[PDB]
């Protein structure tokens, strides 16, 4: 999904994105017990001029499958 | 009773901002695997391209004007 | 005869597991031309927007002196940017220089945005265009 | 895949991307209007530095000077010449005249009538690049007018108000508001070019 995601274990509330797309809707962290597994779920959340300083900044982002880390 | 996991834990409260440092587009193939040195002075890529070049983490740090495999084995 | 029945499973298997391999190989060397045939469009229409970009806005031409987006704004041809110093220390040579290394960070910062290389340096035009920088923000 | 997907939005990119507005992005900051992200103008709520608008300036002149040379318009009276934050109109009829688009300061702002003249000058060549503009596509017409002879843009869209390109005798707003409406005729001018020359 060529993202970067931190899942923090301890407060899945505080995971987040590190790196992906610059265009990528803000997501929300939330646990919760499914057939006895603490599964902690990513939540899209649905997102809703600026003056530029030059061009629309390139993302940083990878553009291809991240192989390993 | 000595269990090392890592040789160098993250700073504490380590939350990577993804700000990218260094690009580098040395592989002409997927990358296969990244691996630290055990004194983390240094690591290793390789690639589907048949070679595998190691990278001296030191010089990652923006210090240095151009980030290049430090060697190159084919 | 369940050992028999398995070994038929396991014919089946091994060719259906060959045709499988078989079709993502074609269908990888033809996403391969496909992309080969992308990356000459990209190269291309990037081409046209070079040219444009250094024939109409940046026009690059030896001028010595190279001149940039015009003759009347040149840069030293061995990279001596000293008068910019010498002038901060101190027609004025100082605009020239400052003038050249705007249009320059301008011209740089829309090649990197046309070839998407993304730059080992952050730089804005603005820092050269904005207050005279020290020797040392210069340099 | 994924690399078809990342050509494919380079390309799809590239496609709508235009060589002026890569060069010259034209938006608005509340009341000012900026082009690359320069501000173009002062107000008494928001204080833009001279070296600032001196810089803005440098970018307007860019663009128009680009823009003119895309279309092969030759200015009559005065011929623009990019120069950074120094950017100036070169006078065809009097080469020794300079009219410099920059200001080094207030207290000479109020007696630098050759800074007034080149603002105006400027609006000259926005008038002169109007009238080439319709001279091809009459259905197009830029958004404010521009009386050169007098050098007012007049705000044909709103009340018919003219303001004056001029800092002498006028109010700080009134010369913010008098840029702002300049750079949205140069945006739409912008717009003419690059469908003109979309394909081209």
């Amino acid at each position: 999904d060529m993202k970067i995601r931190f899942w923090d274990l301890a407060y899945p509330e505080r995971s987040y994105v590190v790196a992906g797309s610059t265009s990528s809707p803000s997501v929300s962290y939330y646990r919760k017990i499914i057939e006895g597994t603490e599964v902690v779920q990513e939540i899209q959340n649905k997102q809703k001029d600026t003056p530029r300083r030059g061009p629309e900044s390139l993302p940083v982002g990878h553009h291809d499958i991240i192989t390993d880390v | 009773e000595n269990a090392e996991w890592e040789s160098k834990p993250p700073p504490p409260g380590w939350r990577p901002k993804g700000l990218l440092v260094a690009h580098l587009h040395e592989h002409k193939s997927a990358v296969n695997r990244i691996r630290v040195s055990d004194e983390h002075s240094l690591f290793a890529t390789c690639s589907n391209d048949g070679t595998v070049k190691i990278w001296n983490s030191q010089k990652m740090e923006g210090k240095t004007t151009t980030t290049r495999s430090i060697l190159t084995y084919s | 005869q369940k050992l028999y029945s398995r070994a038929q499973r396991h014919q089946e298997k091994k060719e259906k597991i060959q045709r499988h391999n078989r079709k993502l190989g074609d269908l990888v060397e033809k996403k391969t031309i496909d992309l080969r045939s992308h990356y000459e469009r990209l190269a291309n229409l990037r081409r046209s927007h070079i040219l444009e970009l250094t024939s109409v806005i940046f026009p690059i031409e030896e001028v010595t002196s190279i001149s940039i987006t015009g003759p009347w704004i040149s840069l030293p041809n061995n990279g001596d940017y000293s008068a910019y110093y010498s002038w901060v220390e101190e027609s004025n040579p100082a605009y020239t220089i400052s003038a050249a290394l705007c249009y320059a960070t301008q011209l740089v910062n829309i090649l990197s945005h046309i070839l998407d290389v993304n730059l080992p340096k952050k730089l804005c035009n603005s820092e050269f265009c904005g207050e005279n920088l020290s020797k040392q923000k210069f340099t | 895949e994924n690399q078809m997907r990342y050509a494919q939005t380079q390309l799809d990119k590239l496609k709508k991307t235009n060589v002026f507005n890569a060069t010259f992005h034209i938006w608005h900051s509340g009341q000012f209007g900026t082009i690359n992200n320069f501000r173009l103008g002062r107000l008494p709520s928001v204080p833009v530095e001279w070296n600032e608008i001196n810089a803005a300036w440098g970018q307007t002149v860019l663009l128009l000077h680009a823009l003119a040379n895309k279309m092969g318009l030759k200015f009559q009276r005065y011929r623009l010449v990019p120069y950074g934050n120094h950017s100036y109109l070169e006078s065809l009829t009097d080469k020794s005249k300079e009219l410099p688009l920059y200001c080094s300061g207030g207290l000479r702002f109020f007696w630098d009538n050759k800074f007034d003249h080149a603002m105006v000058a400027f609006l000259d060549c926005v008038q002169q690049f109007k009238e080439e503009v319709e001279k091809g596509e009459t259905r197009f017409c830029l958004p404010y007018r521009m009386d050169v002879e007098k050098g007012k843009i007049e705000d044909t869209g709103g009340s018919g108000g003219s303001y004056s390109i001029k800092t002498q005798f006028n109010s700080e707003e009134q010369w913010t508001k008098a840029l702002k409406f300049m750079l949205t005729n140069l945006k739409w001018g912008l717009a003419w070019v690059s469908s003109q020359f979309y394909n081209k």
